[PDB]
RNA sequence: AUCGAGAGGU
């Protein structure tokens, strides 16, 4: 759906880094390098950026209007 | 036939103060109330509930009885 | 707890409690004052008296057997020799319980399982269903506290056998393959005498099945022997709580035929 | 539907915060039940008690994870009472935490000044 | 006692706690993770929600947003009180904070609703969403498309992580002691060589390695603990530490008062 | 059906577990329906516990009519049963 | 693995039907107040439940010591010859050397012991199996007596041989399963308690009770009372549903059988199949033939 | 066995084969239950099949 | 040899292709997972919002697995996953597991 | 809940962040599973998955768990050790209750779990009294319709072997379809009773 | 004035086995005059005993005396659970300190005071 | 449990 | 679906045949009465029209 | 409500 606000295990706020993560990826950064630049050291906090699937965007395509 | 049943209410005092709900049932002392959140269901003393009127006001229990009596 | 089907207990110590009572009753399990004195509050019907330590100097310590014996009611006698030589086992096998005190022996399924003639059956028959229930409760609570504060786990590292053991397994399987090869050669030249009342194809099939089963078992024995006593899979197998030699062999050496 | 309300971890609902009873089975032994308390207080309290020579026995247990409370059994020498040793350990812990606090704040101020 | 601060970040403090028992260090860790008060969105009243996000989905996301909770224990109007303890009918500036979210997408693209879009009732710097990212937006709340609207009012209250993990000011506490296992508090699992198969920690350089030939010290206890408290953003790490130490003290003081 | 003499009784002199369960249940049921209690009460409220303490003192006023397969029966007092 | 799953899914139904059939056949079989096992029609199925009248719950495995002992070892462990043997008085507070009546009692004891050994070795367990489930764990009671009374192996005992004989005989007379002054009631009582009596006589021989256990009068009296109580607790209660209990006890292990052997063989046995999958004979040859391959 | 050796030998054979079936896996059932099954199946003089 | 296989992993079905390292398991475990993967909660169709189904179960925050099979690209499990990556510890902790 | 390897279970208890074992980084597991589930079931793929998922979460590269590949556990172990972790996936963990360092090292790492459609609240059912069938006048079937639970043949057999005659009488008469009729003592047929 | 000292000797350690456990070791020892054999399980972690090490071993019925307790470098509290007299005058006594086993085999004259009862073992190096 | 019948002993109810 | 009797105990149709290689999934099959009778096509299996 | 079919759980 949409990136969770906090990590499930560490409770660290990740909901303010999804855009930064994608922007880093656009700049020829591996996912590991991008997560390093975001200061996500615990692999529990890393898995949630790594494995997030953004279904909100696909759900927004069924707009009753154009 | 109690007049409180079916009336929207908020919890006045107690650990669950500030929660909205609807009085599903009512005994003489306590009212069994359907909270809007978490599918929760509680029993709360009638004296512990602010009642919501048609104009958006919150009134006390005794105010509710004084309003229901219709004396004026 | 004891059923008439097999005149033996149908209830016993299982899974974490069994593994933790095997680990608790090990000889080198020493409990410090803090731990013993937190455990005492879990002993049901504790009379309020600390058991005297088995080591007084240089450090005051209790043992796992000593603390576990507080759960066995007084007047329970149980002898279980795995070897018929002396009451001085260097490996702490067997079992000796005298008046509710464990003298020697690690506590396992052979002692606290639903086995016939074990601690559960003895306690039931001698003391009653209520005191046997008390024994269940006490042993569960005490071992669960100790294991909660000790920790037991398993990982992918416990299914791994060292390089030399894998060479042993590979050589065993190679020899089995060789033997099956000469068996096939002999059967292809009418050199395989059929067993009495067995057609040639059936006799050949039985021979190859025996060879392959024996190869799997030999590889499994090598794998298990190489494994350490700190291995978590072997700890569970020794406790009797889960698994067996076949599982170790299949996970570590060879799945087999 | 059968969930307990999480505020029940913090609200006494009319229960007493501290209950103190004399253990009859043993001499100079008492049981202190603390409601809506857990290992945070119990662990340090028992450790501090065991730093004390007048304390023969000091242990604690949480009977069930679904009830927020803990029992603490303390037995002292004949010349002292469990209540006095418990209070002395609590006061000592309060003082200890106070030095922890003061020294942390001093070191934090020094480190921040170093940053600037 | 003593404390050595090894590192200070905007979000965490890395220090060494010495001359303390392991019980006290663990109680500090537990109280920091469980019992430090914080202000978080609790009750959400929704007037309009035409987004793809369900209402309780949105409510849960809003409650997760960290709000400035510094000095929440000072008496009002500098701090807050628990609404259950307060005398207000339902809520008031003493025991709550009001936030508002009114967003509407009239353009063609997608409107991303962040934490900076919340409007906070002005009674203190308490309850203001933490905007820690470089663009000062905060957590991404939602996304909308043309003609989709959100209109809601949030009541933020005081609480602790025991009642709900949303009231937690700390993410995780790193906590180590005895990096060389000189006390043998753990039996290292190994296949051929435990020393070679277990990586050495970074704190191993803050202690002297074991001396060959030294006998096992069976009277020693852990008295040096390397801790790292990381904050979520609502409270600074130093204030988290001081508040944890105050809360432990107050628990002990309640015990003393009740027994005496 | 012919009643056997007290001296001729051949059945076991012990209370069977089934007999004990039935006796306790029947006495507890009678107590719950306000049957006079033949033992001193120390504040017990459960009729089953009252019946148990009556049994311990052999104060349950009940018989067991044990039937032999042919139809002859023996009456045993709950008091005299071991 | 697919075969394993199929076997599970079929064996479940097979055994369910088997157990329903078993329970329906024996649901009415119950122990009556005269000790007999009968069905709802009053037809006698057994004259004593299990042929000994004991609850299966309360029985424990006991070892028959005299079964596997040689004649020399049996004599050594049980034969007392006061004319030739004087070590008995070394273990006793009272001298009984060259006593005539005591020797007569010992001779009667040993004659009964030899008869019991003959009956065991020839009629009951000719294959030489010694471990069998009996009421009362007598060895455990003896260990309890040794521990409780702090029996010092070096302390001479005040027990006389006559005390032991009279006590054991009275105990055996108090192990009543069937009650009645008739002749066949006595016969059935003796048969029911025969094996237990043999075990008791082998355990509590005077030579064992003195030279082996070092029991004293108090410990022996406690052992006698404890054995009597435990035995009276093992007797199957009248009104127990032994038929349904047996049905369930046989069916439950069937749910873990291997689906000739296993569930198929059990089905063949239960339906009394006139034609079975693997008819066979076990022809045993004569002792001189069976010991040679050529004649075989 | 029933037609050749009689009904008591038949009961013994029933017991032996029941025990062979049950105890092959390594399990054990008390003699009373097997004996009662055999006695029910042989009470009336012939083999009563456990079927309709 | 007359032919050659493109890849052995293609002998599996839809659900057996979601298992990671199915060749390191005992086969009935593979069958059990193939049965249980049908009952996992996820997002079944992107348009579940506009569909008035009799019953639907939707995971709030589905995550794609960290360990994935190459066949998942064609089953589109990463696009519409039905689980989450939990931090799991294999441990005996209090005996409630 | 279940893993992708036939490892299904239910939640038996929930612990908060402070009460669960932690690593030296402060990692607290989301789920704790019993070791005893692994040996008998021989789901080694579960352990290989956990180790590979840990490696991929640390490095960011996706983990290829395709069968019949040359991905060995030794290679994954070397990759894991390259990140400063014990190669086999073990971690020193500390006790949440006491902060003490556990004697055993724990197998800790990310694993893909699935929420299954079997929720306890979908299943919990209790009946005291309520609807009965029109024809038989026995408790109706089904949780959804307030129905009773079946006391079957096997349960009746179990209560027979127990010897509890009154339990059977209660379950099968007093609690299901108790009824009364008047019979004629002459012909034995149900009479006309007012 | 040492009526409680059931035994007092000097022992030299000939072998030590530390293969099974990490915290417990079995030491074999022989007296000064080769007239006793001892096999004792000790907590080698807190009190190691190397091969060829001489130590005074005492067995007492209590620790009432302060000097016996103070001088001892290692103290255990066990129960004598087995005693047998050999046909060649030799007596072997087996003691169990809560699971750690001791087997002392010697002459009846000086092992006559070791009966089946709780005892204290005091080692002093 | 129903293999027998329960009766009152009035001799005891007198006493 | 193989329309064999789901009550009759014929293990042979339920069993995984050698010829199922690459055509039917070796693993995916329901547990219970329909074990082996209900089958699932492999990924690249093509059914002729 | 009834009946039938199917999907599942242990
Ligand atoms: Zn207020």
């Amino acid at each position: 759906m949409i990136i969770p606000i906090r990590c499930f295990s560490c409770g660290k706020v990740i909901g303010d880094k999804w855009d930064t993560y994608l922007t880093l990826l656009q700049e020829d950064n591996t996912e590991g390098e991008a997560l390093d630049k975001l200061g996500l050291q615990r692999y529990c906090c890393r898995r949630m950026i790594l494995t997030h699937v953004d279904l909100i965007e696909k759900l927004l395509c069924y707009n009753p209007l154009s | 036939r109690d007049k409180a049943i079916g009336a929207t209410v908020r919890i006045r005092r107690g650990p669950m103060k500030g929660l909205l709900g609807v009085i599903k049932d009512t005994t003489d002392a306590n009212a069994r109330v359907e909270l809007h959140t978490g599918n929760k269901m509680v029993t709360i003393p009638k004296e512990n509930l602010l009642y919501t009127t048609k104009t958006g006001e919150l009134i006390s229990y005794t105010e509710f009885i004084e309003r229901s009596r219709g004396i004026r | 707890i004891v059923s008439p089907q097999s005149n033996k207990p149908v209830m016993g110590i299982v899974q974490d409690t069994l593994a933790g009572v095997r680990k608790f009753s090990l000889r080198d399990n020493f409990l410090t004052r803090n731990a013993v004195m937190n455990i005492m509050l879990w002993v049901p019907d504790w009379d309020g008296i600390l058991p005297p330590p088995v080591i007084l100097k240089p450090k005051v310590l209790w043992t796992g057997k000593q603390i576990l014996s507080l759960i066995i009611p007084k007047g329970i006698n149980l002898i279980r020799d795995d070897d018929k030589q002396s009451l001085s086992n260097p490996t702490d096998s067997g079992m000796l319980i005298e008046n509710g005190e464990i003298i020697y022996g690690v506590v396992d399924k052979k002692t606290v399982g639903a086995s016939q003639g074990g601690l559960v059956h003895t306690i039931w028959k001698e003391k009653g269903p209520e005191i046997c229930k008390g024994f269940f409760n006490g042993i569960q609570r005490v071992v669960n506290y100790w294991l909660l504060h000790n920790g037991f786990s398993i990982g992918i590292g416990d299914t791994i056998a060292d390089a030399d053991t894998m060479k042993e397994v590979t050589r065993t399987v190679k020899e089995a393959r060789r033997q099956v090869a000469e068996c096939i050669q002999d059967a292809q030249h009418n050199r395989l005498k059929p067993e009495p009342g067995m057609t040639l194809r059936e006799s050949f099939e039985a021979k190859v099945s025996r060879i392959l089963n024996q190869a799997r078992d030999n590889a499994g024995r090598s794998a298990e022997h190489s494994l350490k006593d700190s291995n978590n899979v072997k700890q569970m197998v020794a406790a009797g709580s889960k698994g067996s030699f076949i599982n170790i062999s299949q996970m570590s050496a060879c799945v087999g035929q | 539907m059968n969930q307990p309300e999480r505020y029940e971890l913090i609200e006494l609902m009319g229960l007493p915060k501290v209950t103190y009873e004399l253990d009859s089975k043993s001499p100079n032994a008492a049981v202190v039940t603390l409601e809506k308390e857990d290992h945070t207080l119990a662990n340090m309290l028992a450790n501090q008690l065991l730093s004390d020579e007048r304390v023969l026995f000091a242990g604690y247990k949480v009977p069930h994870p679904l009830n927020h409370n803990f029992i603490l059994r303390v037995q002292t020498v004949e010349d002292c009472s469990p209540k006095q040793v418990i209070v002395d350990a609590a006061k000592s812990l309060i003082t200890h935490l106070e030095e922890i606090k003061v020294n942390f704040m001093r070191e934090w101020e020094l480190k921040m000044i170093s940053v600037e | 006692t003593h404390i050595t601060i090894r590192n200070i970040s905007k979000n965490s403090v890395d220090f060494v706690l010495t001359n303390t028992s392991l019980a006290v260090a663990n109680s500090l860790r537990r109280v920091v993770l469980a019992e430090i008060p914080t202000v978080a969105i609790d009750l959400v009243e929704i007037n309009v929600n035409t987004s793809v996000m369900p209402d309780e989905f949105l409510a849960h996301r809003l409650g997760m947003i960290p709000l400035d909770s510094s000095n929440i224990d000072e008496p009002p109007p500098v701090g807050l009180e628990y609404t259950r303890n307060c005398d207000c009918d339902q809520y008031c500036p003493k025991c709550s904070v009001e936030l508002f979210l009114n967003a509407k997408c009239t353009g063609e693209g997608t409107m991303e609703i962040y934490a900076r879009d919340l409007v906070v009732s002005s009674n203190s710097s308490l309850g203001h969403p933490i905007l820690a990212d470089p663009k000062s937006r905060g957590p991404l709340i939602c996304k909308l498309r043309k003609e989709q609207e959100i209109s809601l009012r949030c009541i933020a209250k005081k609480g602790i992580a025991k009642e709900h993990a949303k009231w937690s000011p700390t993410s995780a506490v790193a906590f180590e002691y005895d990096p060389w296992n000189k006390l043998q508090h753990t039996d290292y699992w190994f296949e051929n060589d435990a020393d070679a198969e277990w990586p050495k920690s970074k704190n191993a350089d803050w202690e002297e390695p074991p001396r060959e030939g030294e006998p096992f010290n069976f009277q020693e206890e852990p008295r040096r603990f390397y801790m790292d408290v990381e904050s979520v953003g609502s409270i600074p790490p130093n204030e988290i530490m001081v508040q944890g130490l105050r809360i432990l003290q107050e628990k002990l003081a309640v015990l003393v008062r009740d027994l005496d | 059906g012919k009643a056997v003499a007290k001296e001729d009784r051949t059945t076991t002199p012990y209370m069977t577990k089934y007999e004990r369960a039935r006796i306790l249940g029947t006495r507890a049921l009678q107590i719950s329906m306000n049957a006079p209690v033949l033992v001193d009460l120390e504040g017990e409220t459960d009729p089953l516990q009252i019946a148990m303490k009556e049994l311990a003192q052999k104060k349950i006023p009940l018989l067991v009519r044990r039937y032999l397969p042919d139809g002859s029966y023996e009456d045993w007092s709950v008091a005299e049963l071991i | 693995g697919r075969e394993g799953l199929i076997d599970t899914a079929v064996k479940t139904a097979e055994t369910g039907y088997i157990q329903r059939r078993l329970v329906k056949a024996m649901e009415d079989v119950m122990v009556r107040y005269d000790g007999t096992v009968r069905n709802a029609m009053g037809d006698i199925i057994q004259f004593a439940y299990g042929e000994d009248g004991l609850d299966a719950t309360l029985v424990e495995y006991q070892v028959f010591d005299s079964l596997r002992l040689s004649t020399k070892q049996f004599e050594k462990k049980y034969r007392i010859d006061l004319m030739e043997d004087r070590s008995l008085s070394l273990y006793m507070e009272n001298s009984i050397e060259n006593d005539s009546s005591v020797q007569d009692l010992l001779d009667e004891e040993y004659t009964q012991l030899v008869a019991d050994r003959e009956l065991l070795c020839k009629f009951i367990f000719p294959k030489g199996d010694a471990r069998w489930p009996l009421p009362v764990n007598v060895q455990r009671i003896i260990q309890n007596a040794l521990q409780i009374f702090h029996l010092e192996a070096k302390k001479p005992t005040d027990l006389l041989p006559s005390d032991i004989i009279n006590g054991l005989n009275e105990l055996i007379a108090k192990l009543t399963i069937f009650r009645g002054s008739d002749r066949i009631t006595r016969d059935v009582q003796n048969n029911a308690t025969l094996l237990f009596q043999i075990l008791l006589r082998s355990k509590f021989a005077v030579k064992r009770v003195i030279m082996e256990y070092r029991l004293n009068k108090v410990a022996f009296e406690w052992i006698m009372g404890e054995v009597e109580a435990r035995f009276q607790q093992a007797v199957v209660s009248p009104g127990e549903m032994v038929g349904t209990l047996a049905a369930q006890s046989i069916g439950e292990p069937a749910t873990q059988m291997t689906l000739t052997l296993g569930v198929p063989r059990l089905k063949e046995i239960l339906n009394v199949a006139k034609n079975i999958k693997t008819p066979s004979l076990t022809i045993y040859l004569m002792p001189w033939i069976a010991a040679n391959m050529d004649l075989a | 066995i029933l037609q050749i050796l009689g009904i008591e030998a038949t009961r013994s054979a029933l017991l032996k084969e029941l025990r062979n079936v049950i105890e092959f896996d390594g399990s054990y059932v008390n003699y009373r239950h097997l004996a009662l099954l055999c006695d029910v199946m042989t009470s009336r003089g012939h083999l009563m099949a456990i079927t309709r | 040899w007359t032919h050659c296989e493109i890849h052995p992993a293609m002998i599996l079905g839809i659900l057996a292709s979601i298992i990671p390292f199915p060749d390191h398991n005992q086969s009935p475990r593979n069958t059990y997972q193939s049965a249980m993967g049908k009952q996992a909660m996820g997002v079944y169709l992107t348009n579940y919002q506009v569909r008035m189904d009799t019953m639907a179960n939707i995971l709030y925050y589905p995550q794609k697995p960290l360990a994935t099979t190459r066949s998942m690209e064609y089953l589109k499990f990463r696009e519409l996953p039905a689980g989450q990556n939990a931090i799991v510890a294999i441990l005996c902790y209090s005996g409630y597991n | 809940f279940a893993s992708r390897h036939g490892q299904k279970g239910t939640i038996g208890m929930t612990y908060r962040h402070e009460d669960m074992p932690f690593s030296a980084q402060g990692i607290v597991p989301d789920i704790i599973i019993n070791p005893h589930a692994i040996p008998s079931r021989m789901t080694v793929a579960h352990l290989v998955e956990c180790q590979l998922s840990k490696v991929s979460a640390l490095s960011g590269f996706e983990g290829d768990a395709t069968p019949f590949t040359d991905v060995t556990v030794e290679a994954v172990s070397k990759l894991l050790r390259s990140h400063g972790f014990q190669s086999r996936g073990f971690e020193v963990m500390y006790h949440g209750h006491t902060g003490r360092k556990l004697v055993a090292q724990v197998f800790l790492g990310p694993t893909y779990y699935q929420r299954l459609k079997h929720l306890v609240d979908d299943k919990i059912h209790a009946r005291a009294r309520g609807p009965v069938q029109i024809l038989t006048r026995q408790p109706v079937e089904g949780r959804s319709r307030d129905g009773g639970l079946r006391f079957g043949e096997m349960e009746r057999d179990c209560q027979i072997s127990h010897g509890c005659s009154s339990v059977l009488r209660e379950r099968l008469f007093d609690c299901s379809d108790a009824y009364r009729v008047i019979v004629c003592d002459i012909c034995g047929l149900i009479a006309i009773a007012s | 004035m040492s009526e409680s000292v059931l035994l007092d000797e000097i022992f030299t350690v000939t072998s030590v086995d530390k293969q099974k456990y990490q915290r417990v070791s079995r030491i074999t020892a022989v007296s000064g005059q080769n007239d006793m054999n001892l096999t004792l399980d000790i907590n080698s972690q807190i009190y190691p005993l190397e091969k060829d090490a001489t130590f005074s071993l005492q067995i007492t019925s209590n620790l009432n005396s302060p000097d016996l307790k103070e001088a001892a470098d290692y103290i255990m509290y066990g129960k004598v659970y087995r005693v047998e007299e050999a046909k060649d005058e030799k007596v072997s006594v087996y003691v169990s300190f809560g699971g750690l086993l001791m087997a002392i085999e010697g002459s009846h004259r000086k092992l006559y005071r070791l009966s089946l009862d709780h005892v204290y073992l005091l080692l002093r190096r | 449990t129903g293999a027998f019948d329960i009766y009152l002993d009035q001799d005891m109810l007198m006493n | 679906n193989t329309p064999i009797g789901r009550d009759g105990k014929l293990a042979k149709p339920r069993q995984l045949h050698n010829t199922h290689w690459g055509m039917v999934c070796p693993a995916e099959t329901p547990e219970g009465q329909a074990c082996g009778l209900v089958k699932n096509l492999s990924l690249m299996s093509y059914v002729s029209v």
